[PDB]
DNA sequence: CCCTGGAGAATCCCGGTGCCGAGGCCGCTCAATTGGTCGTAGACAGCTCTAGCACCGCTTAAACGCACGTACGCGC
């Protein structure tokens, strides 16, 4: 308490975000790393119940699950901003996607 | 035949938290058919909470876990405590 | 345990709207995503908690996350 | 033989806790029933018929009608946002939606 | 029994969308509409159609489609 | 005189409230019946319906339109739109993940 | 008594009838299991998980992979037409979703 | 030590049947295990359902064959019921 | 301003290691299989009777269509 205080190649947007989307979409491995999304569970778990442990192979199965439902929330939010005319996603199409979800 | 029906339940419950007002015939077979699913819902979850411990019996527990599984925010809390309520009224 | 919203980082977001084939991904994408991922997780982190204290465990099994996800219609293969 | 007291009375219920055990024995769920099963399913059931009840009740005073219609149960199962996420993935007959225009709508 | 699936009229669209607060309704859409109930009875009764044959039944009573309903997590009450 | 022609919109606006309130049926009993019988001709030639059957069909139907119509309508407005398209319709049903 | 013949192989069958059936029996369904209900079961599961690894052998073939990785399955699931509507509802761990792209994505 | 419950050998069986030249690894046997647990257990609950709603305490052939019609859409449908029926009247000749 | 030739960098096919998870084998034991025996749900025959199928008057609100223009869909 007691304290006072030659040319670059220049690649041009789109063309290498096809490029992950392609890369990462015949991609198997996990996106999230690990201890990140362990620790937000643990914080979120820590709210409801305290003194609570959560295994190895349960964290692995709620990333893939969240992960999986991040994706396919993407995939409905890219598809929204298609259908708006646009190539830019706007959580305002994420907001109708929960919407039309029911959730 | 006799046909089991929730009907007289409904009407004295709406008699006890509002004596005014009355029901129609559509408006207690909507209340029928919700209760009805809702009891469904709530055993089905029970049945397999059962299952998944491998537990011969189901409980109160049972129910409560079902509740809490089901009804969202406070709606949960607050059929728990009528339940242990009745609970401790039954004993 | 505290702030821990933000260890879904901004590329990881980026990385999951690849993997979803989204073109151009705004700046304002990631905090309703990590709002969205933060409800998610606590409904399913909750189910799975009241699955755990039903079978008088303490902690909770892959199996329980299985069943949470299950209930919901988001049913959960491999675990 | 002595006085025959419903397990409704004695938990101070009116929703019948002896046919909701029946329901439970005959609806092939489990090999066991409890005795507080039957009990905590009649008491939900119960809060949940008095909430909605109630609720009905408030809309039906607020279109000026004293008797239940399945108008008035479709406005209190959709007005509250928990009955609204519980019965998200049910249709209610002759209930129609709520009467809400967008903002965008008005001229 | 043909033609049957233009007697959904366009007043019976236009009043289906004026129920879900549609301003504007186009021309194009009634067709998508008579294309989305088709597929959608197409599914129920169907469902009712299994329902009623399982049932050692030759009617189909609205309790089938109730449960037929049901299962596909659409579930009506008051039948 | 004039006629009072009324401009595009207000008459939606008074249907919208109109129908918004009111628990009638808006697609006729008799066509939507003998839709249905026809549908059900596909998969069983000897087959009847009762009359509180239709009934549930057609409840059903009205509500699963209407959620659609909302759906659509909403992302008409998302889409920087008034007027509803099939291709929002096709966007409501692959986010429902019924197409 | 006699060969204690399987039920599988009596029905030209490879999964289980008598694991099927106990599961049955102990999984609170019904007060009593039929004969030809375990070997409908069995049969219905075995041309599913047929079809489902032939379909991800053609797609470990297109991959030129010999051993069958999730990705395969996942690709699997997600081809066809009639297990997309199937397995609407399901999540594949490890598996991905399909890559596929936009027509308007691509310059 | 306990012995718990799985199709892992029953699917590597029915893969060596239709595919006789590739393998599977754990993560997809146990995918494959999940499938086939959750499709178990969605017919048995639609039989048990079925059988429920017409009164009648058991479950037989065409519980399952209803079932199977209710949940598997279309040609896999009918697939699924003519192999059922072949594997019925196989084991009761 | 558009078409065509040359090169930087991410991506794809390929040779060599090997290793760690997958395939095959040893028991054996606990769940799968065989036979009998009843309570009992279920298949089958006759009655019926209450709700559904088909047609008819009619009339009237519901629906197809054409004329006009201004909010809005679309191009820039």
């Amino acid at each position: 308490r007691q304290s006072t205080g030659k040319k670059p190649h220049r690649y041009r947007p789109g063309t290498v975000a096809l490029r992950e989307i392609r890369r990462y979409q015949k991609s198997t491995e996990l996106l999230i790393r690990k201890l990140p999304f362990q620790r937000l569970v643990r914080e979120i778990a820590q709210d409801f119940k305290t003194d609570l442990r959560f295994q190895s192979s349960a964290v692995m199965a709620l990333q893939e699950a969240s992960e999986a439902y991040l994706v396919a929330l993407f995939e409905d939010t890219n598809l929204a901003a298609i259908h708006a005319k646009r190539v830019t996603i706007m959580p305002k199409d994420i907001q109708l996607a929960r919407r039309i979800r029911g959730e | 035949t006799r046909k089991e029906s929730y009907a007289i339940y409904v009407y004295k419950v709406l008699k006890q938290v509002h004596p005014d007002t009355g029901i129609s015939s559509k408006a207690m077979s909507i209340m029928n058919s919700f209760v009805n699913d809702v009891f469904e819902r709530i055993a089905g979850e029970a049945s397999r909470l059962a299952h998944y411990n491998k537990r011969s019996t189901i409980t109160s527990r049972e129910i409560q876990t079902a509740v809490r599984l089901l009804l969202p925010g406070e709606l949960a809390k607050h059929a728990v405590s009528e339940g242990t309520k009745a609970v401790t009224k039954y004993t | 345990l505290r702030d821990n919203i933000q260890g879904i980082t901004k590329p990881a977001i980026r990385r999951l709207a690849r993997r979803g084939g989204v073109k151009r991904i705004s700046g304002l994408i990631y905090e309703e995503t990590r709002g969205v991922l933060k409800v998610f997780l606590e409904n399913v982190i909750r189910d799975a908690v009241t699955y755990t204290e039903h079978a008088k465990r303490k902690t909770v099994t892959a199996m329980d996350v299985v069943y949470a996800l299950k209930r919901q219609g988001r049913t959960l293969y491999g675990f | 033989r002595a006085k025959a007291k419903t397990r409704s009375s004695r938990a101070g219920l009116q929703f019948p806790v002896g046919r909701v055990h029946r329901l439970l024995r005959k609806g092939n769920y489990a090999e066991r029933v409890g005795a507080g099963a039957p009990v905590y399913l009649a008491a939900v059931l119960e809060y949940l018929t008095a909430e909605i009840l109630e609720l009905a009740g408030n809309a039906a005073r607020d279109n000026k009608k004293t008797r239940i219609i399945p108008r008035h149960l479709q406005l209190a199962v959709r007005n509250d946002e928990e009955l609204n996420k519980l019965l998200g993935r049910v249709t209610i007959a002759q209930g129609g939606v709520l009467p809400n225009i967008q903002s965008v709508l008005l001229p």
